[PDB]
RNA sequence: GUGAAGCGGGGCGAAAGCCCCGUGGAGGCCCGAAGGGGUUCUGAUGUGCAAAUCGUUCCCAUGACCUGGGGCUAGGGGCAAA
RNA sequence: CUUAAGGUAGCCAAAUGCCUUGCCGGGUAAGUUCCGGCGUGCAUGAAUGGAUCAACGAGGUCCCCACUGUCCCGGCCCGGG
RNA sequence: ACGUCGUCUCUUCCCAUCCUGGCGGUGCAGCAGCCGCCAAGGGUGGGGCUGCCCGCCCAUUAAAGGGGAACGUGAGAUGGGUUCAGACCGUCGCGAGACAGGUCGGUCUCUACCUGUCGGGGGCGCUGGCCGCCUGAGGGGAAGGUGCCCUCAGUACGAGAGGAACGGGGCGCCGCGGCCUCUAGUGUACCGGUUGUCCGGCAGGGCACUGCCGGGCAGCCACGCCGUGGGGGAUAACCGCUGAA
RNA sequence: GACGGGGUUGAUGGGGGGGCGGUGUAACCCCCGAGGGUUUCCCGAGGGGAGAGCCGGCCCCUCCCAAUCGCCCGAGCGUGC
């Protein structure tokens, strides 16, 4: 019952929902959802570069 | 036999694998329990979607103890039930059947009770009381027969659902029989009947999936390096040796789904009493809204998301009684 | 006697399986296994099931890269890292961004000094000799 | 696309000679359409579209090359890179 | 003795070696296949061509990397049946 | 004219039992081991080598048992071998040829009539018709099977080394039955980006068989989640009480 | 085929409104824009602000439209033991 914020969009995430990413440096990252991890990781997206993120 | 061992594929425990007679659960067995005074063995509702709550863990032993899990939920739109009559039983002396020996009705029951009943304009319960208590020295059971509000649920619609649950809660069965009685034309609400944090047995029909192949049905294996099969490959190869035939253990296609089954132990997280409280703020996909009293459960229930469920005390509880207090649940998913 | 993990090994989505190529992420010499076993109840399969791992889990190895003594030994190692997004029993999702094991005896102590990056709980919390060694802990 | 013989310039040079670049346009040369062939899926078909086809994947594709018309060789005989 | 002579140069468990999964090395965690050796070679050998692989190969085979629904272990979807 | 090996797929049966349950013996101290008896409910796996069967081997495992079913199952598959026509080698033959010696290549036809099995429907009967709710003769079931860790305990046992058990707590793997909240997949509903060309340009659009690329609701789905037990009786091998002949 | 719900005393499907959601910020308007020319009111890939725009085989509300008109089946009696 801690509410952790998104790596990329910065929204809240309800428990139970995405999934916590260790990077290779043992740093550790949430996600919101698939759309803002495959933004992260897979396609390496900047965050002020996405309207919705802005605008969220 | 075989030229490597493996266990057969899908259950014969289910054979046949047909369609359900009815729509409706029909309970074979109900417990006998005791908890100190008279009351329902069970109780039905509807299946109203599936959420996940933050549970606090309970099990002094559990290696999960103290902290908050997160949990898949059940919620069920659980409106109250109407009594319309009261059956007493006995034992056939010639062969030992359970015989019906008479029942009284309430003296008007509902008009929508008339969309599945051939009643008569007027009950008449003092005789039917008078005549069933003649009975009363060869009683053996005694249940009463509830007919689902259906206008309360989020379903809407009018037709009932009627089916007899037994009294249960007390060894005297006259005791039984004077509680039945109190209960005609009266309604039960889920709390009259279980209490949260116990464990209870559900029974539906599952969703239906139609006619499915052998691949789905039993779990059968596509043929390994599927192109090169001609005539396909979501087959089972030999359909039988020469002898015996085509045996009944021999997986085929067929009807999937819409069957009976029933699932043991399942906790009551919740009891509420308004529906508000917990259905989300979109509704429950391809349900709509809860308004009434709803029960919350921890797991996955059968059927499908409209169906009526029947719950009822547990015929197989584990040796360690779960705990006294009522579950902690911090949070529901369709909550903000 | 030696210090005590816990009783509970809960279900995990295996990554790693036979045949598997899996860097390691400690100092003992060797620097990619590929694995060959799975050790203990959780083991046994069924027919045509490739036996599988997951993070905490331990399997037997040969060493493919790394010193020329080191290369074509059998070993036992234990998966601290895993691709493959598994869910916790607090239903937590945990993905990282590699595969990678430690080499350890049977018994279950580390054969080099240092473990590089992180490490996942279960693997910590199942092996006392590996939590010792393990400087982040995810 | 490659770039044989032949032909120009440059540099190094004791002469001899060596190296570099360019020009040139040979070949039962290469990749690859048309065209010819007919390898795989042992694909589809297999009371077929078809008494030998279709898809796919393929081989050759300046030559012992592919192809029209006319002509010759006939049965114990013809013709045969067999 | 010999049917005249008695297998030279080479090459080999060969598309040729029965015994035989030959013996020794290499390769795999594990190799009846493969490669390099060994050779009283059942039954190798010189235009009956021996040895020999640069170029070429819809030839037969073994291995490495890449790649992948081949498979673990199945799911969903599209057109025509 | 009954399709010739092996393998794949799938079902069942035997027990002369490999493990799991019960019991005994031992040259059984413990840990282990060996031998016999009852017992077929469940399990008996993953790989390397060879066309194989078989056999050997590798890492695990509770163990990785063996057999029958037209050497189960090619109107289900596959086609590696064998065992047609082409060809090479060695050997044999004057020769054409031959070799169960080796080697390379070499068409797997059929719209299912009957029965069976699996599921789905219509009617008649049930002693006048109907509606609702029940009972339970019988039938099906493996619906469960099996491991590990802590404690017991470094205790019993033992010269030591080594080293248990019952009972208690926790969790898995395999199977079965469900479910879609989470995560994953898909998602030719939908939204966006962009290539070539055509519609005079922008906008909007056709086509490239969704043109291609990214995201993605619902639904479905597993790689995800939930449930999946103890007891009673009569008994087997046998262990005992009383107890005569 | 069947099964289930509704059928005007009705929210069963559509329309309209709202909720929740997917994508990703439309048109218009304002600012910037490498550089060039009608020198600076022009061209110009593109960037920012406000507005998102589009869409939903989901939920709620609302009788605006359609669940109508109709067509069939159906026991009834005698006999003996
Ligand atoms: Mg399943
Ligand atoms: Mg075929
Ligand atoms: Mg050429
Ligand atoms: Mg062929
Ligand atoms: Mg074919
Ligand atoms: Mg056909
Ligand atoms: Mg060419
Ligand atoms: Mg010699
Ligand atoms: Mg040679
Ligand atoms: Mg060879
Ligand atoms: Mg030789
Ligand atoms: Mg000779
Ligand atoms: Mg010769
Ligand atoms: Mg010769
Ligand atoms: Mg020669
Ligand atoms: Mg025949
Ligand atoms: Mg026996
Ligand atoms: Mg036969
Ligand atoms: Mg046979
Ligand atoms: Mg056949
Ligand atoms: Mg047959
Ligand atoms: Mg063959
Ligand atoms: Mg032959
Ligand atoms: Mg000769
Ligand atoms: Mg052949
Ligand atoms: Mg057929
Ligand atoms: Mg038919
Ligand atoms: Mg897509
Ligand atoms: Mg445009
Ligand atoms: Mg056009
Ligand atoms: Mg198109
Ligand atoms: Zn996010």
């Amino acid at each position: 019952m801690k509410i952790h914020k998104c790596s990329f969009c910065g929204a809240d995430i309800p428990p139970g929902y995405g999934i916590m990413y260790v990077r290779s440096d043992g740093t550790v990252q949430r996600f919101c959802s698939r759309k803002c991890f495959v933004s992260a990781v897979k396609y390496g997206r900047n965050p002020r570069k996405l309207a919705w993120v802005r605008k969220k | 036999g075989l030229k490597i061992n493996r266990p057969r594929r899908g259950s014969m425990g289910v054979y046949p694998r047909k369609r359900a007679a009815d729509i409706v659960p029909r309970v074979r067995t109900w417990p006998e329990v005791n908890l100190g005074k008279p009351t329902l063995l069970g109780f039905a509702a509807y299946k109203a979607g599936m959420l996940h709550a933050v549970v606090v863990d309970d099990r002094p032993t559990s290696p999960l103890y103290g902290k908050e899990v997160v949990k898949a939920v059940t919620v069920l739109d659980a409106p109250p039930l109407y009594v319309a009559a009261v059956r007493l039983y006995t034992l056939d002396p010639t062969n030992g059947y359970k015989v019906a020996v008479g029942e009284a009705w309430v003296s008007e029951p509902p008009a929508d009770l008339r969309r599945v009943l051939t009643l008569p304009e007027k009950f008449d319960t003092e005789k039917q009381l008078k005549a069933l208590e003649e009975y009363r020295d060869v009683a053996v059971d005694v249940r009463v027969l509830v007919a689902t509000q259906p206008r309360l649920s989020g379903i809407g619609k009018k037709t009932p659902e009627v089916l007899e649950i037994p009294v249960g809660g007390v060894p005297s069965i006259d005791e039984r029989i004077n509680f039945a009685i109190s209960l005609l034309g009266k309604t039960v609400s889920p709390k009259d009947v279980f209490t949260p944090g116990q464990l209870v047995d559900v029974i539906a029909v599952t969703k239906g999936k139609g006619y499915q192949g052998v691949v789905k049905r039993f779990g059968v294996t596509i043929l390994p390096r599927w192109h090169k099969h001609r005539k396909g490959h979501r087959r089972t190869g030999t359909i039988g040796p020469q002898a015996p035939a085509l045996m009944f253990t021999q997986p085929r296609p067929g009807q999937m789904g819409f069957h009976q089954r029933t699932e043991y132990n399942k906790r009551i997280l919740k009891i509420g009493d308004n529906g508000a409280e917990i259905t989300p703020k979109s509704g429950f996909p391809h349900y709509g809204v809860i308004k009434g009293p709803y029960i919350l459960l921890q797991g996955s229930v059968p059927g499908a998301r409209k169906r009526l469920v029947v719950l009822r005390y547990p015929v197989r509880p584990p040796k360690k009684a779960p705990p006294a207090a009522e579950p902690q649940v911090v949070w529901v998913s369709s909550q903000s | 006697k030696r210090t005590v993990g816990v009783p509970y090994r809960f279900h995990v989505t295996p990554g790693i399986f036979m045949n598997s190529l899996v860097p390691v992420a400690d100092n003992s010499g060797a620097k990619l296994v590929r694995v060959i076993g799975v050790v203990g109840h959780y083991s046994k399969s069924v027919h045509r099931r490739i036996p599988g791992a997951g993070v905490g889990d331990m399997v037997v190895v040969v060493v493919r890269e790394g010193k020329p003594e080191l290369r074509k030994q059998i070993f036992r190692a234990i998966v601290v890292r895993q691709r493959r997004p598994y869910r916790r029993p607090d239903g937590t999702w945990v993905a990282f961004e590699d595969n990678a094991v430690v080499i350890v005896t049977p018994e279950g102590d580390p054969k080099g000094s240092e473990i590089h990056g992180p490490v996942a709980m279960e693997a910590t919390l199942r092996w006392p000799t590996i939590a010792n060694l393990a400087s982040i802990v995810v």
